[PDB]
RNA sequence: AUAUCA
């Protein structure tokens, strides 16, 4: 650590939250692809609030529907914002991303794109919990605080 | 071993050998000290050689 | 009182019986004898039969003339040992005199031929004894030496030791041990993770052989490509002769199970698990091009072989493959198509099972999946490919004596030498194979027999070689079966094993009375299986060979268990129920490491589980002690204690002491050990003498058990090389 | 025990030796997702011809076509009971049982140049 | 998920959308057959799976010998008489929560003192 | 006649498809055909169906033992037979309406 | 070639 801040665990815990390395795969309890046909109205009656919001203060019929693990999301310390932010920030203007809120009881990332495409959501989930890294640096695994 | 329940962590069915030399093991942990002995004789067999080549 | 439970001191009087019956070298002989009585006789009968047809080129007389001649072989004899001196004359032989002339002790293999001759004219058939074939060394002490109906005073006077205990050869008068090789079992279904720098990510395979003839060496892998994390995870396996590793579906089509769901019933068994099912998809994606069995077919045609160009060519090919070099077990015949397809889904149902992570990868050093080959097989293997060697010799000359009508002579035709100097070849060196020009081998499979001291010799009859996951270490099921101490310092460290005094191996009996006994027995047969009807189906196997379900298992298992008790399903037999996989896995199998065991019955109108055995069959035992009609085999076949392989252990609860592991409880001393207790309700067997999971070596070790754990392993080395009486002759 | 019940016992006659099919009695089996169904009028016609020997069956053009292939054999067998009008039944073995076995079809065209593609494909 | 497959074909479906009419159906590619979707969800992945813990519970779980007994009593019957085990899941992270299966009602309860189950 | 066709299933006749066991398949067939080899009788018991096949006595001799029959069902299949004569003509007599098995005893 | 020795 950096010579003031040697003592200081919280400084740690800082460093290694910004080094270990994070990937959607470790958060993820499972990805499920539904047809919703109307972008504005939602099948799932769970994910109905989300979209009340996430809408108020020309896309896919077909949804990416994943569910993240609050307890996973917890010690490898992570917001539902920052998660959705990646994701949203990896496929920028070609993926409609929404996502439920860290309070809210079950989490959630809606995804629609911008005929034939079933096998291209596949693409997209793959590329998701393989490619899109989160924190961390690249192989750098299992980041122990040591006295 | 077939002499233990399934889904046994406890000391006696994973190999902790509770009597001294001189008291006498179980069957038990005579066989499994056997095979954590067992271990050690392998290691001083092959190192022999490895060791040997390391020096050459 | 003589339904009392047994004490501890009256195991030893069970002890007793199992080594007067049964001796210190049961494996080197009843292997042998097998070997001698059945296993000869089926090696002369595969094959067996050859023969050459002359047809003519039909111009006229003397042409137009289309014959076929035959020979045969019927019954094999085989002498009692003899030698064939300078001066012709032939005469019985004893031990005695072979090691000091320095000859073989070998009896005279005789084959009944017979030579029939047949015609026809330019399509109908019609027609127009004892020979020797070669010397075969006998095993001293097996049913065809002579010192095996010996008496003591009578072995005196032909100048042996009464305390020798055979199971050797004796060739060119040197002393020759075979010892046991332990090879991986076949017929075995089994799934293993391809490591972390791979496309495939798990892999199913078999080493299917057959039991006898030519033994087809090919092993069938199903692979799932794709790795944890990977899209498009196809399921393609590598099938004998075929280059490129055909996707799993048109391999069903190939075989006739033609629409998706019909090909998924064989695979997966539930129509709820959906887990199993999506990971189906992509096979079925891949195989969608080939729609029909004919184009199946065409598609694993193409894929050679070589190619071998011509469309009717390819098609007839896939057919021969399918029948003749995939999955040659359950059956090599033709209309048995449902039978492996059913198999070829029940593997990739267990490739499946451990990639969704429901069950473990195998453990490729688990002892019941490893057979060992004793005397018996190994003359099995050298007899096969030396009487092939004989047997095209002869045609050879059949060929050159049509040629020339010289009178088809048989002494010119047998070539004795063949077999004779082909056994002694392999006896003496140690290479075992074919033959002055042998490479790869394997030596040291057959050696001098040590005879340092009498311990000495034993141990070296009860010797294992494993040739080439982590073999070295002791595995847990090598509990009883072999000893944990004696093993080699240095490069052979746990590679040589040494038998448990109780240890026997299974010289291996026939299949059909049982598979005969269980369609009787509520067996539904595979050909007319329908996975949804019947869901919770046990699966019955008999050699890894899937021949049908059974609805009530419990009633099976048990009528199963009460037929090898009584004597009717042989004891050599091991028979496994594991329930949480709904499976009933049977072997008649030989080279299967077996122990005896105690059976326990919660059986008792008065209290408890009790242990069979009571303090009146202990008397009775000791009665015939005195005598010297109560044997080991009566305590056997009055089913009181059972052989118990370590495939079969899996399933078992064993009690260390009968005692003090029965009764529960209703000051203590400082000086014994501290022991656990009889908390089991369960138990189904006893340990007869848990001192008696220890070999030869150990077993002159006192206070084992009060030693550090390498120590023991020392001395039993040691005591091998320690002067004493080695023998009274 | 007693028999306050009746019972309607019929003789058999076991397997008579001498019939003019006594050597062919045979079972053809559909797979109920075929949907075969017998009572068609399409299916008026069909012929059934051993391809030189699975067996062809063929109604008439434009209609599937079904290959029959025989099962294996076991150590019980299978018996036709048929009945007369009389109550006597009259068993007869079966001689070989099939599972048919036939087309799709709209295999045409295609197959050949399908895994060409799929080449075209690596 | 829970898929089905085309009567007449036995082959299995997949899945095309009706632009016009906004809704799901599963086509069959061997035959004309089309059929409208039961349900939404076409793919589910499953990642933090459960489905693994309580298998192969036949109701001969009694006769193993090998498993070991506990004086538990039962939520249903309240039958202090039951054999148990580990979640079958075979995988490194898995709890050494334990199920109990009853020798009497046959119903699966665990030892979970953090979360409540119903298989 | 009309060379390869198939014969008559139309009519609708039903028949039954029996398992027999090995063995009593063999005592069948020592029943003569002169006799017109009749082998014994089918019971066809009710209060409940229950039906069982017992051996004629000329068969053996013993006391008759019945074999019961386990009626199943014709599963999802379409069962016909068909005959082939010695003329080769091949005919579709029936469709089997019942299976069942005859246990052994 | 196996076995063995420290
Ligand atoms: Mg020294
Ligand atoms: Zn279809
Ligand atoms: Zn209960």
């Amino acid at each position: 650590l950096e010579p003031g801040h040697a003592a200081d665990q919280e400084q740690a815990k800082l460093i290694r939250s910004a080094i270990e390395h994070t990937t959607l795969k470790s958060v993820t309890i499972a990805s499920e692809i539904y047809y919703d046909p109307d972008p504005r109205s939602t099948v799932i009656p769970e994910d109905e609030e989300i979209i009340q919001l996430h809408f108020s203060l020309q896309q896919s019929p077909w949804l990416l529907r994943l569910e993240l693990d609050r307890a996973a999301m917890n010690d490898k310390d992570l917001t539902m914002g920052q998660v959705g932010e990646r994701i949203k920030q990896t496929f920028k203007n070609d993926l409609f991303v929404i996502w439920s809120e860290d309070n809210d009881e079950k989490l959630i990332i809606r995804c629609r794109v911008v005929a034939e495409e079933d096998h291209m959501l596949k693409k997209i989930e793959n590329t998701m919990l393989e490619n899109i890294t989160l924190r961390g640096v690249e192989n750098i695994e299992r980041v122990v605080m040591m006295k | 071993l077939p002499h233990f329940s399934k889904d046994d962590y406890s000391p006696e069915s994973k190999g902790f050998v509770e009597n001294s030399y001189l008291r006498g093991l179980t069957p038990q942990e005579f066989f499994f000290h056997a095979m954590g002995g067992r271990e050690g004789l392998i290691d001083t067999a092959v190192k022999t050689a490895e060791t040997g080549y390391i020096q050459r | 009182d003589e339904s009392a439970p047994i004490t501890a001191e009256d195991s030893w009087a069970v002890i007793s019986a199992f080594f007067r019956e049964k001796g210190l070298v049961s494996q080197q002989l009843d292997s042998f004898n097998q070997f001698v009585d059945y296993t000869l006789q089926d090696i002369i009968c595969e094959d067996s039969t050859l023969i050459l047809e002359q047809l003519a080129q039909h111009t006229t007389e003397s042409d137009n003339i289309s014959r076929k001649y035959e020979i045969s072989f019927g019954k094999i004899y085989v002498t009692k040992p003899m030698v064939n001196e300078s001066d012709g004359v032939t005469h019985a032989l004893y031990p005695q005199e072979a090691r000091l002339r320095n000859l073989t002790y070998s009896s005279g293999l005789f084959v009944d031929v017979k030579k029939r001759t047949y015609e026809a004219i330019d399509e109908l058939k019609y027609e127009l004894g004892k020979v020797f074939i070669g010397r075969l060394p006998i095993m001293l002490r097996s049913k065809n030496c002579y010192l095996s109906e010996a008496t003591e005073s009578d072995l005196y006077k032909l100048k042996e030791c009464p305390f020798d205990m055979g199971g050797y050869f004796i060739i060119n008068g040197s002393e020759k041990v075979l010892i046991a090789q332990e090879r991986s079992a076949g017929n075995i279904v089994q799934v293993f993770k391809k490591a972390a720098p791979s496309p495939i990510s798990h892999v199913a395979e078999i080493r299917s052989a057959l039991e006898k003839g030519s033994r087809f060496i090919s092993t069938l892998q199903v692979k799932l490509y794709g790795r944890e994390g990977s899209s498009a995870r196809t399921i393609k396996a590598t099938l004998p002769y075929i280059k490129q590793d055909i996707p799993i579906v048109i391999i069903f089509r190939a075989l006739g199970i033609i629409p998706d769901g019909e090909i998924l019933e064989h695979i997966c068994y539930d129509v709820n698990d959906w887990q199993m099912l999506e990971m189906l998809k992509p096979c079925v994606e891949d195989g969608f091009v080939i729609q029909d069995r004919e184009t199946a077919l065409d598609f694993i045609g193409r894929r050679g072989t070589a190619l071998g160009i011509k469309k009717e060519k390819r098609i007839q090919y896939a057919k021969d493959i399918l029948q003749k070099e995939f999955l040659p077990h359950i059956t090599q015949l033709e209309g048995f198509e449902s039978r492996k397809a059913f198999f070829l889904g029940y593997m990739i149902n267990r490739l499946l099972l451990c990639a969704l992570d429901r069950k473990d990868q195998d453990d490729r050093d688990h002892f019941g999946k490893k057979r060992l080959d004793l005397a018996g097989p190994l003359l099995a293997q050298l007899f096969k490919t030396l009487f092939k060697k004989l047997t095209k010799d002869i045609f050879r000359y059949m060929q050159r004596t049509v040629e020339e009508a010289h009178d088809f002579n048989m002494k010119l035709a047998i070539n004795a030498k063949t077999i004779t100097s082909g056994l002694k070849y392999a006896l003496a060196t140690g290479n075992w194979g074919e033959q002055k020009k042998a490479m790869s081998s394997r030596a040291g499979v057959s050696q001098v027999l040590n005879r340092y001291t009498y311990s000495s010799t034993l141990s070296h009859l009860r010797r294992t070689n494993t040739p080439i996951a982590k073999p070295r270490q002791l595995h847990n099921t090598h509990w009883g079966l072999v000893c944990p101490a004696e093993t080699p310092e240095g490069q052979a460290c746990g590679l040589v094993k040494n038998l448990s005094l109780m240890s026997c191996i299974s010289v291996g009996t026939d299949p059909m009375p049982i598979i005969t006994f269980l369609s009787e027995w509520g067996m539904e047969p595979l050909e007319d299986y329908v996975p949804h009807q019947s869901p919770d189906a046990t699966r019955v196997f008999v050699n890894g060979v899937w021949h049908g379900v059974h609805r009530n298992p419990a009633r099976l298992m048990e009528t199963l268990r009460t037929l090898r008790r009584k004597g009717d399903i042989n004891p050599e037999v091991s028979m496994i129920r594991d329930i949480r996989e709904k499976e009933l896995k049977i072997f008649t199998d030989a080279g299967r490491v077996y122990r005896p065991l105690f059976i326990v019955e919660d059986d008792e109108s008065l209290g408890h589980k009790e242990l069979k055995v009571r303090k009146g069959h202990i008397a009775k035992l000791m009665a015939t002690e005195y005598q010297d009609e109560y044997t080991w085999s009566s305590l056997l076949n009055e089913g009181l204690v059972e052989y118990i392989d370590a495939e079969e252990e899996e399933s078992i609860l064993i009690a260390m002491q009968p005692e003090d592991l029965e009764p529960a409880e209703a000051d203590v001393d400082p000086a014994k050990r501290i022991r656990v207790s009889h908390h089991a309700t369960t138990f189904t067997h006893c340990e007869i003498h848990p001192s008696m999971i220890l070999g030869v070596a150990a077993s002159i070790i006192p206070f084992p058990d009060h030693n550090q754990s390498p120590r023991n392993t020392y001395q039993s080395a040691m005591g091998k090389q320690a002067m004493g009486v080695f023998l009274t002759n | 025990d007693e028999d306050p019940n009746e019972y309607n016992e019929f003789p058999l006659r076991a397997i008579p030796k001498e019939d003019l099919e006594n050597m062919r009695t045979h079972l053809l089996k559909f797979q109920s997702k075929k949907k075969i169904n017998p009572v068609t009028d399409f299916h008026l016609p069909v012929r059934l011809h051993r391809k030189d020997y699975p067996w062809v069956m063929e109604d008439f053009d434009g209609y599937n076509t079904w290959v029959g292939s025989y099962e294996a054999g076991n150590s019980d067998s299978y018996v036709l009971l048929s009945v007369e009008d009389d109550g006597s039944f009259t068993m007869i073995p079966a001689d070989k049982v099939y599972k048919f076995t036939a087309r799709n079809k709209y295999a045409t065209l295609t197959i050949d140049e399908a895994e060409k593609r799929m080449d075209k494909k690596s | 998920t829970t898929f089905r497959f085309c009567r007449d074909c036995n082959n299995m479906l997949y899945p095309r959308e009706d632009k016009e009419n906004n809704r799901l159906l599963f086509e069959c590619r061997t035959c004309s057959y089309v059929e409208e979707a039961g349900s939404p969800l076409v793919y589910r992945h499953e990642l933090i799976t459960n489905i693994g813990e309580t298998a192969g519970v036949v109701q001969d779980i009694g006769s193993d010998p090998t498993l070991p007994r506990s004086d538990r009593e039962c939520p249903k019957c309240h039958s202090r008489e039951n054999v148990f085990f580990q979640s079958q899941q075979r995988r490194k992270d898995t709890s050494m929560v334990l199920f109990f299966v009853c020798l009497s009602c046959s119903h699966i309860f665990t030892s979970d003192q953090k979360n409540k189950r119903t298989q | 006649e009309e060379s390869l066709d198939l014969d008559l299933e139309r009519s609708n006749r039903q028949v039954w498809l029996v398992r027999l066991p090995m063995f009593l398949a063999e005592k069948w067939r020592d029943r003569n055909n002169l006799h017109g080899q009749e082998l014994g009788k089918i019971r066809i018991n009710k209060d409940g169906s229950k039906i069982t096949l017992l051996l004629n006595e000329n068969d053996n001799d013993s006391i008759p033992h019945e074999y019961d029959l386990e009626l199943t069902k014709k599963v999802v299949e379409n069962e016909y037979v068909f005959t082939e004569q010695n003329l080769k003509k091949t005919a579709i007599v029936g469709t089997v309406c019942h299976e069942c098995q005859v246990m052994p005893s």
